[PDB]
């Protein structure tokens, strides 16, 4: 069973301008099914795709008392 | 006022050091647009009328713009609950897969051959009549051998199958040892009854689901039950079979119910996974003091034991007749194989 | 499930009883290859083999005779099903919270990623300060 | 028990024939709370008797046995009719002057701790579940019970379709009631079966049925194994920490003894009051009639001692403990402080316990290995 | 917690379930500790009125206090002091794993069928009686249907008089199914058939005369020991000849066969059972203690820390503290819960008290016509 439930995530330095436009992106195609699109095509379904062997001897032992049958 | 989101606020003032007063909010459910004007848990904090709202609080892209949330704690999709649908299979009960099946079959070709054989030394018909017998419980008048070789080689087919009895007994013994479908659903109308499915259409829930399938949206106008009981309880009585709302808060709906006669569509499924969090001012500048208390929460204990103290509910997920009609395919070739049998052996003199 | 020493009692018991079978009746008021042709078979369930009880000593014989097989036919049956009840603890998949965990003797070694972050954990965790 | 119309009241012979030790008992009768209570002598016998009969003879004292006056065991009872607090029941008599040594079931704790001595304990035991047990019943199933009984005609009916075709093959390529012997003998594996076929359509149709025989009976047999194999209602509480307890449903009702030493355990945890708040209202005077109440059906789980519930389910077949022990804590003889006995009844209660004596009581007051 | 050791000093480290209790008490007493492992001696073994061990430093004022693995008796409580305990501790007996066709079922069922041997044998005679072998030849079919066997023997005709045989036929099948079914169900509910019962079993109480004697054994200077010189002194004779160093020693001895009984301490016996492979070795009666006696802490005589290190203790046990101590270090892995020849010997027992059965039978053939 899981025991740390935590998401990945896109690290940045504390100043970086873009940080603001970046959230707002992944919280946009994470509902519109792009996030769908990108997981069955990639992860999803990668899909991976002596007794017996003695009745030669029976049989000779049965041919051996067949011959012993016969002789006597 | 007590539960799960109360418990972290108390635990955050430890470390931070505040003091708090709750503000229950009059205006109707979490957070709307009216073209201007916002209501809820989230209007009374851009209007800087508050400094913190905490709940049961999605993460969106249009509340996200206006205000600042905090780091997720809690997992939240969208998901469909339905009722409990009303066999323990084996295909011809496979012993070990159709190999030792082959294996009887060739080896009863071989010896009725061999056993022919031998009889010139002392039968094509006694012989293959016989062999096929006692392997199965004879009950049929068969030739018995009058020599000593032959009925010493016949002698060992009743123990090989008897054994094979007592193991054809043990796989199914095995199988009770050891111990669904919705394919249906799948249509805006196109299926045959007119099918119904409803929301409370105030939250997210709906704005997510109003901009894409645009017709399912107006469709679903018909079904506005305004609760969640009030939903459950005429989903049980038949008027309604799909319930469309929070995946942390159905699943727990179906975590609850007596008789475990509640499972939701598939085995958890979550479509956006969005997860909750902690409305600020946008300015409140309490962001970062928040987001490391709450990743340490989420690191070893703290978190993982919380919802064992209130979302730990019980009744979780879990011969017939296809079972001995399983055989009966194989019924279906009987007389046909018997039939051409004629076919060829009239041929065999006419032509 | 079987056992030579076990299987060799069995094995010779047929010998044995058939042999007395047919010296049985010389005294009331059989030959020697019937003895070893309706014998053989009737013990391990075969229609190999000729003749019934003749005598009135040989009629008594056939209640202890047959009641040989079914009454340890359904033993194998019975002995066979006791491994199908056995499963071995080698599906113990045993994990989390558990002593196989924090058994730090050369049974498990298991290994991790170098740097990462669940190496952060376990140094974070004081309570798996040895594992 | 009650006495006999005399003084005494009367004797007995135990299973190897030695005389029960019994000591005059007074008490009140009639509890009956809200009905003036009247002293009438009475006697008493048992494990802490017979176990208390050894000191007097030992140390050379001498005791007049009495009862107490309201049933119920020590509790703080914090009131507002009084300044902070005052003991009450049989902890409050040892302390009032009345009392100068208790012999009972009685835990060793924090609370009682602080004012009083405790020797050492005579067993350990600790708390556990009582519920009622499931139905005796074994639901044993008769013939015909086993696979749906409507397509049984359907295998009555496979015979049906199988006898009627297979003598009218035997008429145009080469009786109608003569072939239906074999069909059905064989299903039975009997020898009236006689007629070998001949065609050769028939031969193989004759053979391939026979591989249908087997199959059912081997079947039945596995059915009729996997009657007597599931049977799991998998009702079973599981420890304190079970969900069941923490939500307080009102499907299910817990109770325990009133001024008990659980109810001082669950008081003073700071979190367990959120399910016996509920179930507060819900207790009993004594656990003499939870037991009643619990095998007519009117409460679901009873909390108590290890000691008392172990010996009342092996006494009577209807009920069933389960979960695990949680505190665990055993009794003890208890008298105020500086009394000068303590060093003395401390050692012979030791020194008991290698002399393999417990070993008598316990085998004839506590285990009666009946119903097992 | 450093752990000073005497004799030069090397240093070395304590920790485990003692030491962990001990930190605990230390943060609501307001004291510290200088512990040091005791060197001469162990536990203790009063010797021509002088003391040793870990009990022989505290006597004679050089310790003041004493905490691990100490078990309270009579002879300690006179010359030291002892706390409320904090566990359980008795004696056991610690061995290994052992490696009937009425059996399965009762006799409830064999007084059945008997009834079917005269009612079967009268319906077919009553039936051919009326249309008119029988006696002679007709008894071995009507039994000889109650098991399937290929004997060949003859069968009657008759339009309806095989009829009522072909019902009486699929009675057996039935019978035989649910007759081999049931045995499976008793190798579900096998049981255990044990050895010994205590120490009170006369294995145990005798040294010879009983086959190859009982091979049990323990290890000397302890309360384990002091305790059964006391009660059954011809006992202790005898088995001071398998006399063990140590628990880990003497625990092997036990699958190599030299001993097969181990009478210890009953509390760090379940440790070994609970960590072993494939758990073979169960202790006797699942855990049965005997001499309850608690473990505690050895104080000084009258001492003032008395009154309050007991009542700290009984702290923890309504703070619901001890839980987690003994979830984290004394919880085990296995969980206490092959056909042979003794098992089908006396399904033999009867076949060859059957078998004289015959010989009894001939000697009526004498007296048929000559009496
Ligand atoms: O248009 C079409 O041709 C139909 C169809 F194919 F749409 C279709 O039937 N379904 N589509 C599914 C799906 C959605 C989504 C969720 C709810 C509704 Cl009402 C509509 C769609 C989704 C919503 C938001 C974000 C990601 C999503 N990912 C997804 O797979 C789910 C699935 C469905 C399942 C149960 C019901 Cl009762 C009704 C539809
Ligand atoms: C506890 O037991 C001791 C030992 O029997 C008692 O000590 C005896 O006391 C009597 C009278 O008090 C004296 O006559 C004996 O000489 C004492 N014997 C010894 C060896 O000292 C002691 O009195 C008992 N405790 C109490 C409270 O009576
Ligand atoms: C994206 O980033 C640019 C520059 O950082 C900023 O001007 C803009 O407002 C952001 N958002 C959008 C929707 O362009
Ligand atoms: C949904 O929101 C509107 C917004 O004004 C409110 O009037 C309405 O009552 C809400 N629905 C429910 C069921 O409260
Ligand atoms: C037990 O004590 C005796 C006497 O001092 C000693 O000879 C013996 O070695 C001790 N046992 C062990 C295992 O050291
Ligand atoms: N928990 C969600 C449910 C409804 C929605 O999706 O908005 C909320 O109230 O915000
Ligand atoms: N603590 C006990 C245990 C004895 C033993 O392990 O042999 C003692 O020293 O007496």
């Amino acid at each position: 069973e899981l025991f740390f439930r935590s998401g990945f995530g896109i690290g940045m330095r504390k100043d970086s301008p873009w940080k603001q436009n970046v959230s707002l992106s992944i919280l946009k195609s994470h509902e519109n099914g792009f996030m769908e699109d990108l997981d069955k095509t990639w992860v999803r379904y990668q899909e991976c795709d002596g007794v017996f062997m003695l009745v030669a001897g029976g049989i000779v032992a049965g041919i051996f008392l067949i011959f012993i049958e016969i002789a006597y | 006022c007590k539960g799960f989101c109360i418990d972290i606020l108390k635990r955050l003032a430890h470390t931070i050091g505040f003091s708090y007063d709750l503000y229950l909010v009059t205006n109707g459910k979490h957070g709307k647009k009216i073209d201007g004007v916002w209501n809820g848990m989230i209007g009374e904090v851009f209007y800087q009328r508050a400094d913190m709202a905490i709940g049961s609080l999605t993460i969106n892209e249009e509340r996200s713009e206006i205000v600042d949330f905090s780091v997720p704690f809690v997992e939240t999709g969208i998901s469909v609950m339905v009722a409990r649908s009303n066999v323990s299979p084996s295909a011809f009960l496979e012993p070990y897969s159709p190999a030792v099946w082959v294996m009887m079959f060739v080896m009863c070709l071989t010896v009725v051959a061999v056993t022919v054989f031998i009889f010139e030394y002392l039968t094509i018909g006694k012989s293959i009549w016989l062999l096929w017998a006692l392997v199965f419980n004879n009950s049929v008048p068969v030739e018995n051998p009058r020599g000593t070789t032959s009925k010493i080689m016949v002698l060992v087919w009743a123990f090989f199958a008897v054994i094979f009895l007592a193991s054809y007994t043990a796989n199914l013994a095995a199988f009770m040892i050891q111990e669904l479908s919705d394919r249906k659903f799948q249509r805006p109308q196109e299926q045959y009854p007119p099918l119904k499915f409803g929301t409370v259409p105030n939250g997210s829930t709906e704005k997510n689901i109003r901009s894409n399938y645009p017709d399912m949206h107006s469709y679903m106008v018909r079904y506005n039950q305004p609760r969640v009981e009030e939903a459950l309880t005429q989903l049980k009585a038949g008027k309604l079979d799909a319930f469309i709302y929070d995946a942390a808060v159905l699943n727990y709906m179906a975590r609850k119910d007596e008789g475990c006669k509640l499972v939701t569509i598939g085995s958890g499924k979550v479509f956006a996974t969005t997860g909750y969090g902690i409305a600020l001012h946008k300015g409140s500048r309490w962001k970062r003091p928040i987001d490391l208390a709450l990743l340490q929460f989420l690191g070893d204990d703290e978190i993982e034991m919380l919802e064992r103290l209130w979302l730990s509910g019980i009744c979780h997920n879990d011969l017939d007749i296809d079972n001995m009609a399983g055989v009966f395919y194989m019924l279906l070739v009987a007389m046909g194989l018997s039939l051409l049998v004629f076919a060829w052996e009239h041929l065999v003199y006419w032509r | 499930p079987f056992q030579s020493t076990l299987w060799l009692l069995v094995g010779l018991s047929v010998h044995v009883v058939a042999v007395m079978l047919y010296l049985l009746d010389r005294f009331s008021p059989l030959t020697l290859s019937s003895a070893m042709w309706f014998s053989w078979g009737v013990l391990l369930n075969s229609g190999i083999g000729e003749g019934a009880p003749r005598s009135f000593s040989a009629r008594i014989l056939g209640m202890v005779w047959a009641g040989f097989a079914m009454i340890i036919v359904a033993s194998y049956t019975a002995n066979l099903a006791a491994f199908l009840v056995l499963d071995r603890p080698e599906e113990r998949i045993t994990g989390i919270n558990d002593p196989r965990l924090r058994n730090p003797s050369d049974k498990f070694i298991y290994a991790t990623v170098k740097q990462s972050s669940v190496d952060i954990y376990f140094r974070r965790q004081v309570e798996l300060s040895t594992m | 028990k009650p006495t006999l119309s005399d003084g005494t009241c009367k004797e007995e012979f135990t299973v190897n024939g030695d005389p029960v030790k019994k000591v005059i008992c007074t008490g009140p009768n009639d509890t009956s709370p809200g009905s003036p209570r009247h002293t009438v002598p009475q006697c008493c016998y048992g494990f802490c008797i017979d176990l208390l009969i050894k000191l007097a003879r030992t140390m050379n004292f001498t005791y007049e046995v009495h009862l107490v006056a309201d049933g119920k065991f020590g509790t703080q009872e914090r009131v507002n009719n009084s300044n902070k607090k005052e003991w009450n029941g049989m902890m409050g008599e040892l302390l009032s002057g009345q009392a100068d040594m208790i012999v009972a079931p009685l835990t060793i704790n924090n609370e009682r701790a602080q004012y009083i001595e405790f020797s050492k304990p005579f067993k350990y035991q600790g708390l556990t579940i009582l519920v009622k047990k499931e139905i005796p019943r074994s639901t044993l199933d008769s013939f015909m019970q086993p696979f749906q009984s409507t397509l049984w005609l359907l295998v009555g009916l496979s015979v049906h379709v199988v006898a009627v075709m297979l003598y009218l093959l035997d008429r145009f390529s080469p009786t109608l009631s003569s072939a239906m012997w074999f069909s059905w003998g064989v299903l039975l594996n009997s020898g009236i079966g006689e007629g070998a076929p001949r065609s050769f359509s028939a031969r193989i149709l004759g053979m391939v049925w026979a591989g249908f025989a087997m199959i059912i009976v081997a079947s039945y047999t596995a059915n009729l194994a996997a009657f007597l194999v599931l049977d799991r209602p998998e009702e079973r509480i599981t420890g304190i920490n079970d969900p069941r307890l923490r939500n307080p449903s009102d499907k299910f009702i817990y109770a325990t003894v009133k001024q008990s030493s659980v109810d001082i355990y669950f008081r003073r945890q700071v979190e367990l009051s959120t399910m016996y708040r509920h179930m507060e209202k819900h207790n009993y005077e004594s656990a003499a009639e939870a037991i009643q109440a619990v095998r007519d059906n009117k409460l679901h789980a009873f909390i108590w001692d290890s000691a008392v519930l172990e010996f009342e389910a092996s006494q009577k077949c209807d009920l069933v403990t389960t979960g695990e022990l949680f505190f665990r804590s055993g009794f003890g003889i208890g008298m105020r402080k500086d009394s000068p006995w303590k060093q003395n009844v401390s050692l012979s209660i030791l020194k008991s316990h290698e002399n393999g004596f417990m070993e008598d009581l316990d085998k004839t007051w506590v285990r009666y290995q009946e119903c097992d | 917690v450093p752990c000073q050791k005497r004799i030069g000093y090397i240093k070395k480290c304590c920790k485990g379930f003692c030491i962990d209790i001990l930190k605990k008490i230390s943060k609501s007493v307001k004291f510290t500790y200088d512990l040091y492992l005791v060197t001469n001696g162990k536990h203790g073994k009063k010797i021509n009125g002088t003391w040793n061990g870990m009990i022989g430093e505290v006597v004679m004022k050089r310790a003041y206090m004493a905490v691990g693995s100490l078990t309270i008796n009579e002879e300690r409580s006179e010359v030291v002091d002892f706390s409320v305990p904090f566990i359980e501790t008795g004696i056991s007996v610690m061995v290994s794993r052992s490696n009937a066709f009425l059996e399965p079922f009762s006799a409830d069922v064999w007084v059945m069928m008997f009834v079917m041997l005269l009612i079967v044998s009268a319906v077919a005679v009553f039936v051919f009686e009326y249309f008119s072998f029988t006696i002679g030849k007709a008894i071995w079919l009507l039994w000889g249907l109650v098991f399937n066997n290929s004997v060949p023997v003859q069968n009657p005709k008759g339009t309806t008089s095989k009829i009522m045989v072909s019902v009486w036929a699929f009675f057996a099948v039935i019978f035989l199914a649910s007759y081999t079914a049931n045995l499976a169900a008793f190798m579900i509910q096998e049981e255990y058939v044990d050895q010994v019962s205590g120490l009170s079993d006369k294995k145990f109480q005798r040294p010879n005369d009983f086959s190859p004697p009982f091979r049990f054994g323990t290890v000397p200077n302890g309360s384990t020991e002091r305790n059964i010189r006391n009660n059954y002194a011809e006992m202790h004779a005898y088995m001071g000849k398998f006399n063990q160093r140590g628990v880990d020693d003497a625990l092997l001895s036990l699958k190599t066969g030299k001993l097969d009984a181990f009478i210890y301490d009953a509390a760090v016996l379940n440790y070994m059972a609970g960590r072993d492979e494939g758990c073979k070795l169960v202790t006797i009666g699942s855990g049965k203690v005997f001499a309850s006696t608690g473990y505690g802490i050895a104080i000084q005589k009258d001492s003032g820390w008395k009154r309050q290190v007991d009542l700290a203790i009984l702290q923890l046990f309504g703070d619901g503290e001890m839980e987690e101590l003994e979830a984290l270090w004394l919880t085990g892995i296995c969980h206490n819960e092959q056909l042979d020849i003794d098992n089908m010997a006396g399904v033999f027992y009867m076949l060859g008290a059957a078998m004289a059965l015959s010989l009894i039978t001939f000697i009526s053939e004498h007296l048929f016509y000559w009496q």
